[PDB]
Formats: structure tokens, sequence, C-alpha cells
RNA sequence: CAUCGGUUUGGAGCGGCAGGAUAAUGGCGGAGGAAUGUGGCACGGCUUCUGCUGUGUGUUAUAGCCUCUGACGAUACUGCCA
RNA sequence: ACCGAACGUGAAGUUAAAGUGCCGGAAUGCACGCUCAUCAGACACCACAAAAGGUGUUAGUUCAUCUAAAUGAACUAGCCCUGAAAAUGGAUGGCGCUCA
RNA sequence: CGAUGAUUUUUGCCCUGCACAUUUUAGAUGGAUACGAAUAAGACUUUUUAGUCGCUGGACCAUAGCAGGCUGGCAACGGUGCGCUUAGCGGAAAGGCUUUGUGCGCUUGCCGGCGGAUAGCAAUGUCAACAUGCGCGGGGAUAAAUCCUUUGCAUACGACUUAG
């Protein structure tokens, strides 16, 4: 038999499962839609929630109860050190979705970003990315090579990119590594912007 | 019933060119050049002479030998339009709200504006088609005048201003406001 | 002037003439209907056979009148001399080139691979020549 | 030369069947080129061996044969029907196998 | 092929009232001879108030094509009952013999009406000798000057499952 | 007819059971069979009939929990690829052994785009069809029910076609050069012999 | 592998004989007829009569067709062959 | 429980009813038509459909008007469309099929 | 399904030239032989007029030699295998398509000389790619993860985020 009322359903089933996120670290599922007649640009950055706060402020609304009047407003501070540039991936479009080609890393990696790499940081020989780095000693020329094919070939521009950890108040020493997209210009500018 | 053979006359007048290749036609006059694709219909061509082409349906049922006089009708409009221009006119009609057209240019496209329509704030913005000249008659008031040389182009557009205008949630018979057609013929009469 | 692309069918039509069975030659005598036709020849029997049975060719017989006999077939057959009409087109030759190839033994297989062997030789040579 | 072959090519398609049952004493042969029952009449009698490697060495060999001989034709598409000493195994449907020249009457 | 046209011919048996019971002639369009007599004894049962057992057929033979190389066109008048009634009609078909005619008759009767071979009485079959006598427009068609026409998309038969060329449909 | 290593099927052009019902007994008979540009396939029918076939077939789904339900794959390959098991004994280790011979892409990815392809005619539908019938392609059904890629297999095969017609102007000059060369040796001793042979 | 005996499925099988409207046709000979009327001829709108073309007339002409028929000769179909 | 056929253990041959695009042994076999459906249709028992409509298309019947280039009326019955609404997602057995 | 970092001072690991040997095989036995598009259309020629072609791949390429041996000559300056080397192109899953020069062969384009037997009148009468292992040669590189303690951005326990 029918319900004997009428209710709507409780929850939502467009946020399911309601399972433990795969990571701490949140990803973006999507960019910004890139427009090639804007200036090279990120399109996102990483922070770390510090707290709220209070704040005051006139609002401009006309037709507004309150225009013209102050309001008080909840407001949450993000502290956003700057972030640093190690490298760049470059992806084309393939019938199976977009696929990425090749990583070019920086010369030198700062040990924060380089703990990223560890479980065991203390116990380690810290041998990560150290036989990289005599890829640019000899003369670059490997590294330039990469870069070209990203030029020839990638559709998609997306920098990695870490956070300063250490300027933080936080006692973890890690830190965090994503990939921000390029945004704006073609393909070669982005390549030689990241 | 299949019938064995049917055909149809184009007439072509002493100044166009009928070019057809593989159910292309492509038109050319005096007024410019049209262009149809006719490769949804299976049909053959004949070039009787200069002034005359044939066109046929061999072996054909009801529906197929029905697409033939259709065929004949579009290159003729086609030879028509290249040659005399396709004009159609419609009149502003209202009771008491003034019906604002003007014809604008945003984004390099031009666009008919109709304004106040039966005293709205709305702005309502047609696009005008390519090939397409509307133009507000200097001659007579309150009329609007649509020419090209695509007869489907320009009736198209003038039936886009005039669906454009309907009235809603009111007797129709009583608010007989809009835009409609009131004269259909060719620039070059 | 005005160039429109016309068909190049070939038309059922009295005179047109037929492959029967990948084998022999006919002549469209008469047409019963869209799918039927009477063919006659010369070395078949006059017979009524559907179009879908046998294949037009680009030969016409010229000024067969609508329902010769097979007497008045075969003198008119013979006066525009149609076999020979036929055996010298292309699709004479390729039937005929295969029924020829058809009949070889294996030793002919055999000496048409050799032949073919010296044929490339002298080709090849020609080719760098160029 | 680089061709040393003197057999015709088959394939084991199936036992002969209804719908729901199977006979594994015979089996359904497909020889390639043929596409009528009379092209395939040319074969009736012909040997045929299908030949499989197996693990274990026998007389110093890897390599095992099943003989048969086709018996007859099959439906209207040039099929045979076969007969073998020992039924080929049904996860052979679908491999290949040697129809011979002999013997032979040509 | 499916058919022949036969006569046939019988009468009733002789009695004493009668020494010279007078012979009836049909003609019959069936499949063999025994299909023949059977038509014939039930034409006769409707016609007249006569049974097989006091009955005798007397011949029954082939009727041959007089001209079965000439093209023809015949008119062919028809009973035939459907779901829901009785009718008559009349259609008109090309071919060079008889038989022929009532053949694809048939098939057009199974194909447009449903009727099933059980259905239709074949009241008569006529070769139309002056174009004048044709009146249906479906074979009219065919009785023009200089008729010629093409056969246009070809559809080629193959005998391998892949070709290694692209299609055509010229012809 | 013959045995071949594989059997690369150009998609374009053929109906989609008509084909799949001929590759099924293909592999089963233990043919390996590629199948690209499967975009290009046809439905008989026109568009929105076969759309509302597909949204039929998206309506069924298992109701106490939609991830066990019928997987509805929208790829034109994937559409063939139904279309092909619904015509295999695909729950036997035999029917499994037969779809592992099978593989359909969008598009002609490496290596069969330097690969010939054939077509099959008891598909075709230029060959099957009636001349008036109206017809679906099954790129554009994909499109309109969640395929994601038309544009990018578009662009693709733009530029593989690009480098197949520079391939083949190159293939018809060499061919044209090696019948001259051929021309200038006819009515020679071995040319007339072998006239004699039908060669 | 060969030959035999029993059962059985085939071949583009080959050949002899019989029947029928002692096939009907066709081919050949004779008489009669007409049209979806060939040649000829006349009237034309278009082709520098460069299949021009269409319409009329009438009956083999610079094509043919249909009906009836005379004497020969086959074939199809059906059946038989110890 | 219907159709076919009734059963010792086997070899070979041939069938019944039912079938021969794939699942599945056997033809994408030969042939004449009809049908296009934004709820087509698809095999007895059997897993239903009616009264009633259609200027969709096909073939027929009977009248009538026309050079003093064909058309007008009424009707018959085939396939197709409307009439035709139920609850988990789903069943011509499935795939799929449109000169099938 | 992809990109990328680091991959054990153990005699363990990577790459590479061989040689011998073992397992495996949904099933080698000359060659998977590359335009695109239309189909009431294509192509070629002269020209946009006409002619011709297809009407199946029963095609094309390859194909002779102890499963292909050993030796001689003629004509050609070609064809072809392997091997170093050169230049370009290919990112859809490129992993392939070409190309320069150069050393060792072969050539059935033509003509010779020598060998095959007895596996007995057939018996797959054994000739493949892929993988792995073991022996030599050549080079090359020299880590981490978990437990444990810790944290509380986490938590029923596992798991997770941290630090050592
Ligand atoms: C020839 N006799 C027909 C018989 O075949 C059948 O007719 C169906 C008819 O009912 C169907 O039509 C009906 O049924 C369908 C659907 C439910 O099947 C509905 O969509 C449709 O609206 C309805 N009118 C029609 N589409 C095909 C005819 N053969 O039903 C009985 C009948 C009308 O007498």
């Amino acid at each position: 038999s029918h319900r004997k009322y009428e209710a709507p359903r409780h929850g939502s089933l467009g946020f399911l499962p309601r399972k433990r996120a795969a990571k701490q670290r949140g990803r973006v599922k999507s960019f910004p839609k890139d427009v090639k007649s804007k200036p090279v640009a990120l399109t996102a950055f990483l922070g770390y929630k510090a707290g709220m706060t209070t704040i005051v402020r006139d609002l401009d609304r006309p037709g507004s109860k309150m225009h013209k009047r102050e309001v008080v407003e909840a407001a949450t501070v993000v502290d956003t050190p700057p972030m640093v540039v190690v490298g760049v991936v470059g992806y084309v479009e393939t019938p199976r979705g977009l696929r990425s080609l090749t990583t070019v890393w920086a010369e030198h990696l700062s040990e924060e970003v380089r703990r990223r790499f560890y479980k065991n940081w203390y116990k380690s020989k810290k041998k990560a990315f150290t036989k990289y780095s005599g890829k640019y000693a000899t003369d670059a020329k490997q590294v330039e090579t990469e870069l070209a094919r990203i030029k020839k070939y990638a559709s998609v521009v997306r920098v990695l990119a870490h956070t300063q950890i250490k300027k933080t108040p936080l006692s973890q020493k890690k830190a965090h590594l994503a990939e921000i997209q390029i945004n704006g210009g073609s393909v070669s500018d982005k390549v030689d912007w990241a | 019933m299949k019938y064995i053979q049917t055909d149809q006359i184009l007439d072509i007048p002493e100044g166009v060119t009928v070019d057809i290749k593989a159910r292309v036609v492509k038109v050319t006059g005096p007024r410019g050049e049209l262009t149809k694709d006719l490769k949804h219909i299976d049909v053959t061509f004949n070039k009787i002479n200069n002034r005359a082409i044939k066109i046929t349906v061999h072996n054909g049922d009801r529906k197929h030998v029905a697409a033939l006089r259709t065929v004949k009708s579009l290159i003729a409009n086609l030879i028509t339009g290249v040659t005399k221009g396709y004009k159609y006119k419609m009149r502003f009609v209202y009771a008491h709200f003034p019906i604002n057209v003007n014809i604008i240019k945003k984004d390099g496209q031009d666009y008919v504006e109709i304004r106040n329509f039966l005293g709205e704030k709305r702005v309502r913005e047609v696009k005008i088609h390519e090939g397409v000249t509307m133009e507000i008659s200097s001659t007579q008031k309150d009329e609007l005048i649509v020419s090209g040389n695509s007869l489907e182009a320009v009736s198209q557009n003038a039936a886009d201003i005039q669906q454009i205008c309907r009235v809603r949630n009111k007797d129709i018979r009583k608010f007989l406001d809009g835009i409609y057609v009131s004269e259909r013929g060719t620039i070059v009469e | 002037s005005s160039t429109v692309k016309a068909a190049n069918w070939r038309f059922v039509e009295v005179g047109r003439v037929v492959l029967v069975d990948n084998k022999e030659l006919a002549t469209i005598v008469e047409i019963i209907d869209q799918k039927r036709v009477l063919i006659d020849g010369p070395k078949i029997q006059r017979q009524a056979i559907a179009l879908a049975k046998i294949v037009l060719t680009p030969i016409v017989l010229p000024n067969l009148p609508r329902g010769s006999r097979t007497a008045t077939v075969t003198k008119k057959w013979a006066a525009a001399d149609i076999d020979a009409k036929w055996a010298a087109s292309g699709w004479a030759k390729k039937l005929a080139n295969k029924e020829r190839r058809s009949q070889l033994s294996d030793f002919e297989r055999f000496q048409v691979m050799v032949l073919k062997k010296q044929r490339r030789f002298a080709t090849k040579k020609a080719l760098v020549k160029a | 030369a680089e061709s040393h072959r003197l057999y015709v090519k088959g394939k084991h398609i199936s036992y002969q069947r209804s719908k729901s049952v199977t006979n594994p004493n015979v089996s359904l042969i497909q020889i390639e080129g043929v596409a009528s029952p009379k092209d395939a009449k040319f074969y009736l009698g012909k040997r045929i061996a299908y030949v499989y490697r197996a693990p274990k060495e026998i007389r110093g060999s890897k390599i095992r044969v099943i003989w048969g001989k086709v018996t007859r034709t099959h439906g209207n598409n040039g099929l045979v029907r076969a007969n073998f000493k020992k039924n080929l195994p049904p996860k052979t449907f679908g491999a290949s196998v040697r129809i011979m020249l002999y013997p032979s009457n040509i | 092929s499916r058919l022949n046209e036969y006569q046939v011919i019988g009468r009733n048996l002789p009695t004493e009232s009668v020494p010279e019971p007078k012979l009836f002639r049909m003609r019959i369009f069936a499949p063999n001879t025994v299909v023949a007599k059977s038509r014939y004894w039930y034409f006769l049962q409707k016609l007249h108030k006569v049974k097989k057992a006091s009955g005798e057929i007397v011949s029954v033979n082939i009727i041959s094509e007089a001209k079965p190389t000439k093209v023809k066109t015949f008119g062919i008048w028809l009973r035939y009952e459907s779901r829901s009634g009785i009718h008559n009609m009349y259609k008109e078909y090309r071919d060079v013999t008889r038989v022929g005619a009532v053949e694809t008759m048939y098939q057009d009767l199974a194909a447009r009406h449903r009727a099933r071979f059980r259905s239709i009485h074949i009241l008569k079959v006529v070769e139309l000798e002056k174009t004048d006598d044709v009146k249906r427009q479906y074979v009219k068609q065919f009785l023009t000057k200089d008729l010629k026409f093409p056969l246009p998309h070809r559809v080629q038969k193959s005998k391998k499952l892949f070709q290694a060329t692209a299609p055509t449909t010229f012809y | 007819s013959s045995f071949e290593k594989v059997v690369v099927i150009d998609g374009k052009g053929h109906l989609l059971g008509r084909l799949a019902s001929i590759v099924s007994k293909q592999i089963l008979n233990g043919q390996k069979v590629v199948v690209v540009r499967c975009e290009e396939l046809n439905i008989s029918g026109e568009f929105f009939r076969n759309k509302l076939k597909y949204h039929d077939y998206l309506r069924k789904a298992t109701r106490y929990n939609k991830k066990k339900g019928p997987f509805h794959f929208r790829a034109p390959s994937r559409i063939l690829y139904k279309a092909i098991r619904g015509m295999i004994p695909h729950k036997t280790a035999r029917g499994k052994a037969a779809l592992e011979r099978l593989k359909v892409f969008e598009g002609v990815p490496p290596p069969y785009d330097k690969k010939k392809r054939v077509v099959v005619p008891q598909a075709l539908r230029v060959l099957r069809l009636k001349p008036g019938r109206k017809y679906t392609t099954v790129g554009k059904l994909s499109s309109a029910v969640g395929w994601k890629y038309e544009s990018v297999v578009e662009k693709l095969e733009e530029k593989r076609k690009v480098q197949s017609a520079e391939y083949y102007a190159k293939k018809k000059a060499l061919t044209k050069k090696l019948n001259a060369a051929k021309a200038s040796t006819a009515e020679s001793e071995a040319a007339q012999k072998l006239a004699a042979f039908g060669y």
C-alpha cells in the first residue's frame, strides 16, 4: 500500500557512497575550461585552513533592507604561503580520455617536497631524484628534448607545485604536492611559463 | 504501383546556368549564386539543351514520385531567386502599444530588435540570417522588408520574426498584436 | 553552358545484348514487365527469363524490331557480327583468360613461374634504366 | 622452396548435433576454399590428421596425431563429416586439421 | 511449373433411362492429374446435382500453350472469398503462357488479399489480343512505343565473405 | 573464405546486426577478427527510433542495487560488442575464448592504420537496404546517449586520412613507374609465351 | 593397399526404348490480316533534316509482326531398361 | 495432458513434428508481392483484445463526367496508424532484423 | 589504464652478444597485400561533349635447388639476406614507416659438372613464435617497505594523517 502521507527523501542520493575519502588531500576533478586568448596563469592554489573569525561590512545591494548598512558575517582564514613550482606534465587527447605523456622536473627539489616520496624518511638514504639531477648537470639536453615533446604533442599542460609547509605552524614536515592546470596562451607558452 | 518513368522539365531562362553533379545543384545568375544539396533524394538529371533540364525518377512508387515535383520546384525557386530575388513584407499590428523595431549590430552580427510588444519590458532579438537583408520601409509606416536571394532563408527568417511575437494567456482573437507577413513576392517584379 | 553529369546506365531495351550464366550471349527481344524479358540468340533457346538472372552488356543490336522471331534475330545478329563485338571487349578477354588459366597443367604452371622470373629480371632492369 | 605443404587446411567446427544433444563420434570439418557439396565431394575418403603437441616425449617426440577420414558431405555450404579413430576432444573446436591428398584418385 | 492446364471430361454413369449421358468439359489449373479430377468433381457437384460415385472421368489431357515464346497480356476473371464476404474481380497479367499468368495471379491474390488457393475460383482466362482491351495501367505502361528503362543500383552477389575492394552498384 | 591470421574489417557502412552475426560465427570457428571505425557503423531505421530503443535499454537496471544492473556502454565499439556478445555462448569457456579473438575500435588506431581493411558485402548497408530507407549512424547515436569522444575521434581520423592520402600518392607514383617498365618489356619472348598461358 | 559379399549415399553421369495433340514450339513452304505503321510521302517546332523530332497516310517497300495451314526434324515432360 | 513418436545393448542409412542470420545442426538459398509504425511485426494449444475511426498505402466493385487529358461519387478488403492506462528492470527465449 | 622517482656491497640486481637445454601454446606451416569518398555513382582520355573500364581475390606479390648440398662458366651493374652506419617521419595503443653509405653472402636471368638409394609401398615422421633456466663474453647501478614507538587533521578493530 502507498505511504499514508508524503514526505521528501532523507539525504541526497548524489553523494554516495558515504565512505571515507581515498586521500586526505582533496583532488580537483575538473579545471576551468581553457581560453587561449587570456594571459598564462594558474587555476588553483593550495593552502591550510587556520580558523574562522567575524568581520563587519557595509552591504551594497539596492533594494535590500540592509542596503548601505553594517552587517556581521562569519569568515574563514586560509593560511597560504607561496607555492614552489617543481615540474610540468603534458596531457594528450585520446579516444579513451586524457593521457599523460611525460613529466619533467626541476633540477633541485627542497627537502620538504622530497620528504613526500618517503614513508620512513629518517631510515632512508634520501636517493629520490638524485640520478634525475644528473640529467641537468651534463648539458640539460635531455630535459629540453622532453619539454619539446610536451610542446609538440600536449593539449593540456599542468604544473607540479608544492606547499612550503614549514612556514606554517604545522608539525608535519612533508609538503603537499599537486598538479595545477595552466590556462591561457598556446601550449608552447604554457611550457615556457612552467 | 511503381510507375516505369516519371519526368519533369526545368526551364532555365536566358541569363542563368545550372551545374548539377552528384545531386548538388549550383545555380548562377545575375544576382549571385545559390547551391542546394539533393543527396537525400534518388533522382537523375539530363540536359535537354541550354534552356531545359529533364528530372527523372525510374520505377518509383507514389511517395518517391511525389518527391520529383518537389525537386523541380526547389530548383526553380533557386533560379527565380538568383534572377528576380525574393522579398517578403511584414506589417506591425497593434491596438495600443506601438511596436519598436530596429536593426542593430551586436558583435558584428545583424539582429532584429523588437521593443514594447504589448507593453512588455522584455526585448526580443531575432538573428538576421546570412544572405538576408532587413529594412524598415520609408514609404509605408510600420513595415519591415525582408529581402534576399534564397526564398527558404527569407521566408524562415520572416517566420522567426512572426513567431517571436506571439501573445500569451490572452484571447488571440481579441489581442491580434503582432508582426505578420503581408506580401510575398520578388524584388524585381 | 549548363553541364549536368548524366548517368551512364545500361538500358533494358530491344536489341540489348546480355550474358546468360556467364557463358552465352543473347539479345532482348521484348519486355514483359519490370522484372522479365524475352531473350533469343543464335546459341541459346528463345525463352522468357528474369532480368536478375542475366547480365546486361554495353553492346546493342541496332534496329531490332520488337518481337522479332528467331530467324530475324539470327539474320540481324550475323549481319551485325555481335560475336566479334563481344570478343573484342575487355570483359570477354578477361573471361577467356580465366578460362585459359583454369586449363593449365602442373607443368604449364611451372613454366609460367619460370617465364615470369625472366620477365621480372628484364622488367627490373628497365625499371632502373628509366 | 619455402612452402612444403602437401595437405589441405581444415578446421574442426563441431560435432554432429541437434539443438541440445551432441554426437562426439562424428565431427564437422571445414575444408579451406570449399563452398559447395560438389567441391566437397572431391575430398570424400581422404584421410585427416589432427596434429598436436604434448608435454611428454614418446620415441623422443612431443608430436602426436589423431587419424580420421572424410565420410560424407554436411549441409549445403561444403562442410564435411569426418570419423576419427578417437573422437576429437571438444577443446579443439576451432583448431586446425590436415586433410591429406591420399588415398588419391587423381 | 507449379501448375498445368488440363481438360477434364466426365459424364454420369449410364443407366436405363439415359443410355448416353451428356459429356461435360472443364479447363482446370492443377499441380497434377489427381488434383485436376478432384477440382472437376468439386465444380460439377456445385454446378449440377451430381456426385463422384454416380459419375466417371472420361479423359484428362494437358492443354499446352499455343505460342510459348510469344509475349501476351492476359485478363483473368476471378471469384474469391475474403475474411468478410465473397467478391468478383478482374486482373491483368503479362506472360508467355496461360499457366504462368495463373501462377502469378495466385501469388498476387495471396500477397494483396491473403487469398489462399482454396478461396479462389478461376472464372475465365483470356488472351487480350488488342491493346485497347488492356484496362489496367499497371500492365498498360509496358505497351508503349520504344519502351526502355535502366536498372539502377545493381547489387552483385559475392561468393566470399570478405571483399578486398569497395562496393559498387553501377549498371 | 580462406583462413587468415587476422581479418581486419572496416566498420564503415556495415549494418550492426548482420555484421555481428557474421563476426560471431567467424570468431567461434577460430578466426581472429578486428573491427575498426565502429562509429561509422549503421543501424536501419531512423535516428529517433534507435535513440528511443537505446533509452528503453537504459531503463533496465537492478532495482535493489544499480551497481549490479546491466551496464549500458555508450561507445560505438561497445554497442557492436554488445550485439556480438548476444550472439556468443559467452558464459562458457569456449565462448570466452571466442570473444578473446575479437577486437573493436573507434577510429583506426595503430597498428591497423597501415594494414589492409576488408568489407563484408552480406552486411553492407548500401548493398542491403532498399534505396529509400532511413538509417542511423552509430557514432551519432553514441554521442546522443553519453559517448564523449566524437570530436577527438573525428580530429584523429582527419589526421590519419591526410597521412594515408600521402601514402597513396607515393604508391600510385611507384605503380605508374612499374607499369611503364612492364610496358617497355612487352612483346618479348617471355611476354608472348606468358600470354599463351593466359598470363 | 587389392578384391569380394551385405547395407547405403552420390555424379553436370552416359546410352537405348515408349507415350503425349504419335508434345506444343521453332525452322522451312503456302494463304490471310492488322498496328505500339518500317520504307515512302505530306505537314510542322526545333536540329546549319549533325540517332532532329513530332503528327498523319497506308499494309513491305530500305524493318518486321500476328493468324491459319503443309510436309519433314527435334526438344521438354513422364515412364521403362533382368 | 499439445505435435511427432512410445523405449532391450549397439553400427550405418532415412525421416516425423519442428526448423535452417548468430546463440544452434541446417540457406544471410531461389521467387512474386505487401508493409515503415515518435507503443511495427514475427508460428497451432498459448500465455488475449472490441465497438468504432484514418485523404497512410495497395488491389478490387459499381456508377458518372470528358477533344462537341483524364476526372467525379459510392463502396469492398489487405498491410499500416488511432481506439490500447499499473504498479522492482525485462522479455517474438535472447541478440538483433526493415527489397527482413 | 598512464606518467614519474628510487630500486639492496648482496655476490644479490639491471642491460646486452652468443651457445646449450626445459616448460608453455583456444591451435604457424609462403605473405594480415594500408587512400578517401560516392553508390540515382566513381575513374581515365580528349574535353566537359563523347569514348572506354569494372560485371569479383580462380587477383597481387612470392614461388625451381640435400627443408634446398658442393663446384664451374656466360650475360648483366640489376634483384635479394644479414650486419655496422646515415637522415627524416610517426604519440590514438607512436614501438613502426622510410632513408644514406658500407662489409660478408645468395641469385633460378642463361648454360654446365658432381651428390641423394635401404626411411624399404604410407605412418606429423619431428624444421614455429613466445617464455624460462643454465654455461661463457661484455658492460652498469649500489634501495626501500612493514612491525615497533609517536600523533589526532583519523579511528570499533584493521585502516588513515603525522614524527622518529
Ligand atoms: C488482422 N487482424 C488483426 C490482428 O492481426 C491484430 O491486429 C494488430 C493490432 O491489434 C495492432 O494494433 C494494436 O495493438 C498495438 C500493440 C499493443 O500491439 C497498439 O500499439 C495499437 O495502438 C493497437 N491498435 C497492430 N499494430 C498490428 C495488428 N496486426 O488484432 C486483431 C485484428 C485487428 O483483427
